[PDB]
RNA sequence: AUGCAAAGCGAAGAACCUUACCAGGGCUUGACAUGCCGCGAAUCCUCUUGAAAGAGAGGGGUGCCUUCGGGAACGCGGACACAGGUGGUGCAUGGCUGUCGUCAGCUCGUGCCGUAAGGUGUUGGGUUAAGUCCCGCAACGAGCGCAACCCUCGUGUUUAGUUGCCAACGUUGAGUUUGGAACCCUGAACAGACUGCCGGUGAUAAGCCGGAGGAAGGUGAGGAUGACGUCAAGUCAUCAUGCCCCUUAUGCCCUGGGCGACACACGUGCUACAAUGGCCGGGACAAAGGGUCGCGAUCCCGCGAGGGUGAGCUAACCCCAAAAACCCGUCCUCAGUUCGGAUUGCAGGCUGCAACUCGCCUGCAUGAAGCCGGAAUCGCUAGUAAUCGCCGGUCAGCAAUACGGCGGUGAAUU
């Protein structure tokens, strides 16, 4: 509704960089989006059956696709790299065809390594599912969202803010709950706040939660 | 002089350390090779709509700066193809090779 | 009153088939046509050509006056003040 | 937006492909005005084939939802989207601008 | 008036005869942002005047002007619910300006021929008494000194 | 051979200055060629050399390139006065006092989204 | 969508398409997704009837693996879950927005005050765009907001020079060539205004008013950025989602029509009522952007739009443009006019199956309303108002009248 601006919208010139850095030609542009668009999709979710498996259980952090010519970096930024990489080498191997299967014209020889995160409560991607994990299992809303609060600041973190839309515990008036600790300066952009967005399933409704972690000066 | 090198990007300080790099691994080759010179910026300036409604105000502005700068090498050896060629650094930079 | 004319009127192929199928030894008048987009040949002398406008099909006669036409023209888009049939006035 | 919708349209780029590749440049020689005065009308009178086929009867559409208006060539997506993207970090060279 | 002080807004002089206040009856007669063409109205207007008169194009400028100058004007100030119609004093800096405004208005209701005859005609006919510029000057004192009581003097 | 830049709005005008005649000489055409059709804007590019008086012993070339005719104009004039400094560093006190080597800071710029003639405000209807 | 925060508003582009609506002709696990079975590779050219959607049959043709049983890719048909919905509800909702507002306030910790709800600090005296700042004061400090940090514009400096420029020097006068990097420009960095300095006012504070030095001062001009929240304001036709409803159906395909229908009303714009203008001829300068199912010069032809041929540029090397006011001379010389173009007839060009309804543009002719307009009412203080040209996005096409973007000329008053 009436909220201030995109923190990682606000600070795209500098200091936090595009999840996709390359260089395309204005006649095969179109084509540069749709295919790094479609295998987000598939990386973020995973899952060919209808069923509530892998990718969200390790929590995605961040995924960097670079590319020059016939070549994607695709690295993925996971919090718990047990999931996706092996239980005995098959499940990074059935990653590697499904990427594999859906782009192709020109030999797409696709490379996809992995890196880790510090901790998971440090960057904004994690609490997004975890927070929002908690709405799904219906636990206590208001003790779920000041435990999210502490957990970060015990992360060793300057400040940060979390705050939902409405339909809250099945009520039929739509509400909003705000709960800070610290300083988040939100109109400067020497802060350098990240930004993250994420969708709950609910049979009453459907939730919306916004991510704002302040980290150095 | 004779091969023609164009080096398209979007951020700044990712190409000037790209061109400065075709500077000093050209001159411990052979020949001489005249320094980065940048060309004028193409700069694009377009509005659209935020609400998806009847909200004719508050459209916003997206930029797409295309940084392009030239360098020249005077005289193609066989120990300056050894280099360029293999020296492939770029991680968002598109570098078009001309005659 | 001058249109989209080069050299190419474009007159539709099930327009003049059915009529040159008709021109054999001169027989049968009426006949439907739903495309408007089509020009009148000077083959469809004395044919009652029914053309569409989205309602029904209206029976109109072509002469000699008529030749660089569309057909389109002659049957009415809407209701406006011209050549229709009295309607039965309901309740006001 | 719908994927009845979508899909229509995706039937009309089939025959572009397959009617408008080849076959295209042998009706292209006659519907244009020639220098001579002798311009044939068998080709542009047995114009019956392309009743679904048209060039001008295809609409880019967004590619993640699908709506037909306000669909930009460098980007093919939708305004409401396009926002969605640029507001994250989802293409590059999608800054903030001023002038 | 405490908060923000501006002076005045000046432009550049007057072409080679150098006069500031003369620089704006060029500023005024001014029609959508052409001064190439309004100086064209101004000097063919000193042109053809020194055929009517004697001395020097200032002088008849300012001679002439005196009698098309107010010294007293209506405001319109409201107090305790009745709008009343207290004249201020006006002065040499608002005066000057308000002379032009009418002999600007004078010259393009006057459909005869070019405006290089409609400005040189209110010219002299400002210091004879004729013409729609001085007559309003006279017409302000019939709204003035009538409503004197409102104001109380210095 | 001195030089001297002068800019005004986006109108830029590179003065050389050195001793003979007095004939001007703006992109390979004359004082009074260049801008014809006696513009009363050509007296402003001769006055910095007026209140010093050194128009009939020093000739100059000068090279105009974007702007207006008014634009250039002034361009010129702020060329000679920056350039009147390097001959000599004591005309600089009578030269500054009218405010010629000072640059008008003057622009018209972007026109804003949302709005016309970039400040007039879209009129709505009336009660 | 409709008080302001509706009314070229969502649709930056509706002749088919788009479209969702209407009429008519048709199909239903069915246009689109997965799973099972049968015949089968899949396709190309298909012929007939028909408005088309479609339906009946024709040859031509059949790759890659296996113990050949069988399969993947794809197709027709069949059975069943389902598929499908721009159907209702945004007073069930996510996301996003307008709005007051860029207004400047909105709060907290500790400590005090009151029984308490609360208050004090966020009051008061001045002062700024601003709880900005100073002083006073049980308030003392802090957080969000304001400011600043980021982007352009205005000065210079350093580095590097092509498709840029070019002073000095040899010129096919066209930088044109060698050559030169000085200057312009170009692209990254760096320096700079901080009331900081002087004086006066003012409570020997803040701040304001002037001045000095300076390209630039008092948040330099102007953007972006617009808090806690107000209107259960807007959007489930962007998408997503709860519920409900339809599911041989408000689902699906196609043809034609419609949305640019009218006695009227209202809003927002454009072109004029002229002669600080029109017209004819000559003629001086711009910035910013666009372009490979593209931008398209030169030449030829046509009165013209435009067409034929076709170079170059994938681009500060080519093209889109030869920018218009302005300016010199001439004509007219204020009569509804050598002002104005609405409308209308006739004849063409161009884009596309195709443009009658519904198009743009050209040529010829016709040529009104209208002489600045009631009550009422709108925007703007500088390079702004006003005005004059150009470019872009959308897009086959609806090219100066919509939106966005660029520059030329250049005020008034406080």
């Amino acid at each position: 509704m009436g909220q201030k601006i995109n923190p990682l919208g606000f600070r795209l010139g500098t200091t936090q960089s595009h999840y996709s850095l390359w260089f395309s030609q204005p006649k095969n542009y179109a084509e540069g989006l749709q295919e790094d668009q479609k295998i987000r999709d598939c990386i973020k979710n995973y899952v060919q059956k209808n069923t509530k498996t892998s990718s969200g259980v390790e929590g995605i952090a961040r995924i960097e696709i670079q590319k020059r010519i016939d070549l994607i970096q695709v690295i993925i930024h996971m919090g718990f790299p047990k999931l996706l990489i092996e239980n005995r080498p098959q499940g990074v191997e059935d990653l590697k065809i499904n990427v594999q299967k859906e782009l192709n014209c020109v030999n797409r020889k696709l490379n996809i390594a992995i890196t880790r995160i510090a901790k998971p409560y440090g960057d904004p991607n994690i609490l997004a599912e975890f927070i929002a994990g908690q709405l799904k299992s219906r636990v206590s809303f208001r003790k779920a969202m000041k435990k999210a609060i502490e957990l970060t600041e015990q992360a060793d973190t300057k400040g940060i803010q979390i705050q939902i839309a409405g339909r809250i515990d099945g009520k039929e008036i739509a509400r909003i709950e705000w709960i800070r600790e610290g300083r988040v300066p939100l109109q400067t952009i020497r802060a350098k706040i990240d930004y993250c967005a994420y969708t709950v399933r609910t049979i009453y409704g459907v939730l919306g939660i916004k991510i704002w972690i302040f980290m150095g000066e | 002089q004779k091969i023609r090198i164009k080096l398209r990007s979007y951020w700044v300080p990712l190409i000037e350390d790209s061109c400065k790099q075709i500077m000093d691994a050209a001159r411990t080759t052979n020949a001489k090779t005249m320094g980065p010179v940048p060309l004028p910026t193409k700069k694009r300036i377009f509005c659209v709509l935020k609400s998806p409604h009847v909200h004719k105000d508050a459209r916003f502005h997206f930029e797409i700066r295309t940084h392009q700068r030239l360098i020249d090498i005077l005289y193609p050896t066989a120990q300056t193809i050894d280099s360029l060629m293999q020296l492939d650094l770029p991680a968002g930079v598109d570098v078009e090779v001309k005659l | 009153m001058t249109r989209s004319l080069k050299k190419n009127p474009f007159v539709a192929n099930h327009l003049l088939r059915k009529i040159e199928k008709l021109n054999k030894k001169a027989e049968k008048e009426i006949i439907v046509t739903w495309s408007r987009a089509s020009t009148i040949i000077p083959t469809m002398i004395g044919h009652t050509i029914a053309i569409h406008n989205g309602r029904e099909h209206l029976p109109i006669y072509i002469t000699d006056r008529m030749v660089g036409h569309k057909l389109g023209e002659f049957a009415p888009t809407l209701n406006f003040r011209g050549h229709a049939k009295n309607d039965n006035k309901s309740r006001r | 937006a719908r994927k009845s919708l979508i899909q229509r349209e995706k039937k009309r780029r089939n025959l572009e492909q397959k009617y408008h590749l080849i076959r295209r440049s042998s009706k292209q020689e006659i519907r244009k005005v020639t220098s001579l005065s002798d311009k044939w009308e068998i080709h542009g009178k047995l114009q019956s084939p392309p009743r679904n086929s048209a060039p001008a009867r295809l609409h880019r559409r967004c590619f993640l939802t699908g709506r037909p208006r306000a669909n930009i060539r460098d980007f093919g997506l939708s305004g409401h989207i396009l926002r969605e993207m640029v507001h994250t970090c989802l293409l590059p060279g999608a800054t903030r601008s001023s002038w | 008036s405490r908060r923000g002080t501006v002076e005045e807004k000046t432009a550049k002089s007057d072409p080679i005869y150098r006069n500031r206040l003369v620089n704006m009856l060029v500023n005024r007669i001014l029609k959508h942002g052409k001064k190439s063409l309004a100086y064209q109205i101004l000097y063919r207007a000193v042109k053809k005047i020194q055929q009517k008169t004697e001395t020097n194009p200032l002088s008849v400028l300012r001679q002439a002007i005196r009698g098309v100058t107010p010294d007293i004007a209506v405001k319109a100030r409201r107090v305790g619910g009745s709008t009343h119609q207290v004249p201020i004093e006006i002065g040499s800096t608002q005066g000057k300006a308000l002379a032009i405004r009418w002999l600007l208005g004078a010259a393009r209701k006057r459909p005869g021929r070019n405006m290089a005859f409609k400005l040189s005609s209110e010219l002299v006919d400002a210091a004879k008494g004729s013409g729609d510029a001085v007559r309003k000057k006279e017409e302000t004192h019939r709204m003035a000194e009538a409503n004197r009581a409102f104001a109380h003097f210095r | 051979t001195v030089i001297g830049t002068g800019r005004r709005k986006c109108a830029i005008a590179r003065v050389v200055l050195q001793e003979g005649t007095g004939k001007f000489i703006i992109n390979y055409r004359d004082a009074k060629e260049y801008l014809q059709g006696n513009p009363l804007w050509l007296q402003y590019v001769k006055t910095p050399l007026a209140t010093l008086g050194y128009e009939t012993n020093y000739d100059v070339f000068v090279k105009a390139h974007g702007g207006g005719l008014s634009g250039q104009a002034q361009a010129i004039s702020l060329g000679v006065a920056r350039a009147l400094l390097k001959v000599s560093a004591s005309h600089r006190a009578p030269l500054k006092q009218e405010g010629l080597l000072t640059r008008d800071s003057r622009i018209v710029e972007r026109k804003k989204p949302g709005l016309k003639k970039a400040r007039k405000a879209p009129q709505f209807s009336k009660r």
